[PDB]
């Protein structure tokens, strides 16, 4: 499934990597 | 895929997607190791909610009216949403206004089911 | 509202409420103190999400085939998805498994509009 | 609206209560 695909791709970042994506989402989105 | 790449893939999930695929991580990672996720993505499928309650892809059922039987309204908001008594009145009693929303995110054809459930207790109901 | 109260309204919840529910949560409280309540709803609007798909009030779109036309169907997989070159390939590759799901928790309507541009390109698709 | 209603019961909620809704959801959905 494509979720499948999208948690496989998060499974294989770095933990900076990771960070990153989790920092990008959060800014985005407006999280503080 | 790009971290980019995996965002805007991530920005086309529908709710449900997204939702599955947290579900997902917690049971494989654990919940304190996808917790990053969880917390990353919970803006993301907030927003995929309200721009599917926009694009009318999803809709939700507002209260216009208690009618003459607020109490028999009320209970089929319990029944429904599985507030106490309190919030379900508080809830009931704000009829008429645009947050007297009973339930959104709900099929055209589970809205009608519910909006008329509610008709049925003497309330007037809109679907959005 | 008693704590099993409230946790038997979250159950009641939609896929969308509960997104937004922790939305709010996190722009009200930040992610960091509403992080438990996005890592203990997930799962619940993860069982939401597969609710939605057994009572078909969300529907998704599986490809059953996409012929000669690896490509092309590729192309259009990563138009909906926005998954990359390898990925989308490993998806269509796929084919005719029960898992090749493209989308998830779409309408009907978006179901059949998915399903059109798929067939468009060689695929044979089915609406679950 | 009905999440405002469990939202409003959720931040009434102690730590301790919070702590309790959370163990139970995450009990009750197989979460380790």
């Amino acid at each position: 499934m494509t979720i499948d695909e999208i948690i496989e791709a998060i499974e294989k970042l770095t933990v900076s990597e990771l960070a990153e994506l989790v920092k990008k989402l959060e800014d985005k989105f407006g999280v503080t | 895929m790009t971290i980019d790449e995996i965002i805007e893939a991530i920005e086309k999930l529908t709710v449900s997607e997204l939702a599955e695929l947290v579900k997902k991580l917690e049971d494989k990672f654990g919940v304190t190791a996808a917790a990053p996720v969880a917390v990353a993505a919970a803006p993301v499928a907030g927003a995929a909610a309200g721009a599917a309650q926009e694009e009318k892809t999803e809709f939700d059922v507002v209260l216009k009216s208690f009618g003459q039987n607020k109490i028999q309204v009320i209970k089929v908001v319990r029944e429904i949403t599985g507030l106490g008594l309190k919030e379900a009145k508080d809830l009931v009693e704000k009829a008429g206004s645009p947050d007297a929303v009973i339930k959104s995110g709900v099929s055209k054809e589970e809205a009608e089911e519910i909006k008329k459930k509610l008709e049925e207790a003497g309330a007037e109901v809109e679907l959005k």
